[PDB]
């Protein structure tokens, strides 16, 4: 209804719907950052709800492309995305986006960015879903259950000449 | 009228680089006459020639304004009836433009109701103002120290990281508050950069305002465009103002961003016709192509136009051909330092290293220019007092050294001023001083008079009353923190 | 050009020549600081020596 | 033609050749002597306008190939001792180890007269040497 406008005054488009139908759409979440490129090329900039099913894209899809990179991290992708929307697009991360992020945390099984994570929703949000709560937690006595808190190299003792710099 | 060469019919005779030679059959047009290629060539923009010299009576020589690819030989080339023409009225206000007048803010038609030709003859010496006048810009510091003339040249020295950007959109918001003048603003070599960066910050501040009236237009020759285009964009700027200050009468503003890339400018154009350049390797023509425009820039019975020139100074060589023949133009020399901003002083302004040459009892009042020696004075003894308490210790100083040291820091702390284009960003409300104001404001403090005000008083406020109204409120703000501790 | 580059080695290498002789006066001024509180300080020693 | 005797030996012999030339400047200087009765305008200083492809063409021959090995060392004349000069300094993009030999050090009685903090050498990393 109400129309935005750009950096220069130019009207901008503001039906985002039809293109978060194609992200919904996408296999792989690398095909939903090009659904948003598109988006900007055309004159559409991506709202909080597009940004809010990219995140969902991400969490549900397999894999970023159909053949393996080296270091995909479903986690980084997000959180680089949530600094776009907020950094640069100047916007706000709303609770469903810091929620899909507590969830691949989980999923992933990276209990030690859930603390944090939990840390920005209790904070920035309401609260942290505390069923994704338990759930982190519960990884991480599973870790600890088979002494996997830390990664083993760590620990290993070391001294002044008994450390390889490489 | 109608020039007879208006539709005349050429073909392309020769192609090299930025020069081609176009021939026509019943006769080459008039030196400085604009010509289109009419032909396709399948190119993405037109093709605009400037005849620049004769070859014989039915050949001649010209620069393009753009790139010259896909043009082949006998093609078409169709005359314009004239120089190059531009859109002047109150239309182009807030409005960006190149050196063929086309709007490239792609912001709808301009819808001009005239056009002038770029090239016109300096004022005679008869249009001439009859006496120097002072332009009161508004800022303490210039108004007072180095005063701008009427139809005169400053050159504003100083890079970036010293607030130009303000200096010269206060500038431009003041002179139409005070003066009711608009402002015209070239941009020679300029990186693309900081010419979008130029637009959205005008936008903020509405000297350039899409859904109301804007104060400023905008012409910019970037560096992207060949040397044919920087060499013409100012005088095109320089067409426009004329336009304000003739049929309307007022006082314009005229910014050149630099006058050193039109030199450049001019330098690589005469260096592609093949003429021999002079010492250091600048055009022959140096003093004639700086001359032709700065004349043009002058006072006359109807209006007047003041340039605030950006001048850069290559390898740091102040005999350097280039600003050495463009100082012999200049009437006031404005300096920015980084060290001035550094201590919080804005505008960063080294009034010691500034200079004026209207700063004359036969042009301005004697009690100003009395008060401006006064101050200039007291500052470089303020200096020499500096090595002093640094070397033996600021106790060592007498009664009335100390005394000097305190009128001086409260007059250094005086020169600052708050613009008013910086209250979005700043918050501060700016403030507008007089020149009356200024003159008694600074006249007092060397006196003696406001010698029991605090200094910080000084600091970022405009005219004497916003000293008193700031002690006042420093006063009753003290007063509440020592029933606080005197209480607690 | 060689005439160029003696000129520009010669300019910096006076500037080097400046620096380390700034810093002297910094030091000899500190020195000179400190050691002027002789003169308060002196006049009443010698008296009968005189 | 000296280069040519290298390659041959280089390619064909698949032998590892060492190759010493003295001095390389002088290709330069004696190209720049008839560019001027060619119709080519003097570049700076006076040196031919091909003076960077002239010298790229030679310097890239000699080069270890696949086949063989050739250990090249080009003495390199510097006018005036004017090391900014078009031709010395089109030269040390062509070369691994640079020697940058100075008066001022022989003079002291320092032979050789190299200039330390002047010269370079590509193999000068952890990885290749001890």
């Amino acid at each position: 209804a109400a129309k935005k406008y750009d950096l220069f005054g130019y009207e901008v488009d503001t039906n985002t719907a039809p293109w978060i139908e194609k992200i919904k759409k996408c296999k792989y979440y690398d095909e939903a950052g090009e659904v948003l490129v598109n988006m900007n090329v055309s004159n559409c900039p991506p709202d909080i709800a597009t940004y809010n099913a990219t995140l969902q894209c991400i969490y549900q899809s397999p894999s970023k492309q159909s053949t393996p990179v080296d270091n995909e991290s479903k986690f980084c992708a997000m959180m680089d995305l949530l600094e776009e929307m907020q950094h640069r697009n100047r916007l706000k991360p709303n609770e469903e986006s810091w929620t899909w992020v507590m969830k691949e945390c989980v999923k992933s099984g990276q209990f030690r960015l859930g603390y944090c994570i939990q840390q920005v929703m209790e904070t920035e949000c309401k609260g942290c879903p505390a069923d994704l709560v338990k759930a982190n937690e519960a990884n991480a006595q599973k870790a600890k259950t088979e002494g996997k808190e830390h990664p083993g190299h760590l620990s290993q003792q070391a001294g002044l000449f008994d450390v390889k710099v490489e | 009228p109608v020039a007879d060469h208006k539709g005349r019919v050429g073909h392309v005779s020769q192609v090299i680089g930025a020069v081609v030679d176009v021939h026509f059959a019943d006769g080459v047009p008039p030196v400085l006459t604009a010509l289109d290629v009419v032909d396709k060539l399948g190119r993405d923009e037109p093709l605009t020639l400037e005849i620049v010299q004769h070859l014989d009576a039915h050949t001649g020589r010209c620069i393009a304004m753009q790139t010259t690819d896909l043009l082949k030989l006998k093609a078409k080339v169709v005359s314009t009836g004239g120089n190059i023409s531009v859109p002047v009225g109150r239309e182009t206000l807030g409005r960006i433009f190149n050196v063929l007048g086309d709007a490239i803010d792609q912001r709808g038609p301009v819808g001009e109701k005239l056009r002038m030709p770029i090239h016109a003859v300096a004022p005679k010496l008869a249009d001439q103002a009859a006496e120097d006048a002072v332009l009161t810009t508004g800022i303490k510091v210039i108004d007072l120290i180095l005063p701008y003339c009427k139809g005169g040249k400053i050159g504003l020295f100083g890079g970036a990281g010293v607030g130009k950007t303000v200096i010269i959109m206060e500038l431009i918001n003041n002179v139409a508050k005070g003066h009711g003048g608009f402002s015209v603003f070239a941009g020679v070599g300029e990186r693309t950069r900081e010419g979008t960066d130029l637009y959205l910050e005008m936008m903020q501040s509405k000297v350039i305002d899409l859904k109301g009236e804007s104060k400023c237009v905008l012409v910019y020759g970037q560096m992207n465009e060949p040397p044919g285009a920087r060499a013409r964009v100012a005088q095109s700027a320089l067409t426009m103002a004329e336009y304000f200050r003739d049929v309307e009468g007022q006082d314009v503003l005229l910014f050149i961003d630099n006058i050193f890339r039109f030199t450049q400018a001019n330098s690589e154009v005469s260096a592609l016709l093949g003429r021999i350049p002079a010492a250091v390797g600048y055009q022959p023509t140096l003093a004639e192509d700086l001359g032709q425009l700065q004349e043009r820039i002058t006072s006359t019975t109807k209006g007047s136009i003041t340039s605030v020139q950006a001048v850069y100074v290559p390898a740091d060589d102040i005999t350097d051909p280039a600003p050495a023949t463009t100082f012999s133009h200049l009437d006031a020399t404005t300096v920015l330092d980084r060290a001035v901003a550094e201590s919080g002083i804005y505008p960063a302004v080294n009034p010691l290293e500034c200079a004026s040459r209207i700063m004359d009892p036969d042009v301005i009042s004697v009690d100003h220019y009395n008060v401006a020696q006064d101050v200039v004075q007291m500052l470089t003894k303020y200096r020499e007092l500096q090595d002093i308490i640094a070397v033996l210790g600021i106790d060592e100083l007498s009664e009335e050294d100390k005394l000097i040291v305190d009128r001086a820091r409260k007059l250094v702390k005086f020169l600052s001023q708050p613009f008013q284009v910086a209250e979005v960003f700043t918050g501060m409300t700016g403030h507008y001083v007089q020149l009356d104001d200024t003159i008694d404001s600074f006249s007092g403090l060397l006196m003696g008079t406001y010698d029991q005000v605090p200094e910080m008083a000084f600091y970022m406020v405009g005219g004497i009353n916003s000293v008193l109204e700031k002690a006042k409120k420093m006063a009753e703000e003290a007063a509440e923190l020592e029933k606080m501790r005197r209480a607690r | 050009s060689g005439k160029l580059r003696l000129y520009k080695e010669k300019l910096e290498g006076y500037n080097r020549f400046y620096s380390i002789v700034k810093t002297i006066k910094m030091v000899t001024l500190a020195k000179y600081r400190a050691a002027q509180g002789r003169i308060r300080t002196r006049d009443f020693s010698l008296r009968y020596t005189e």
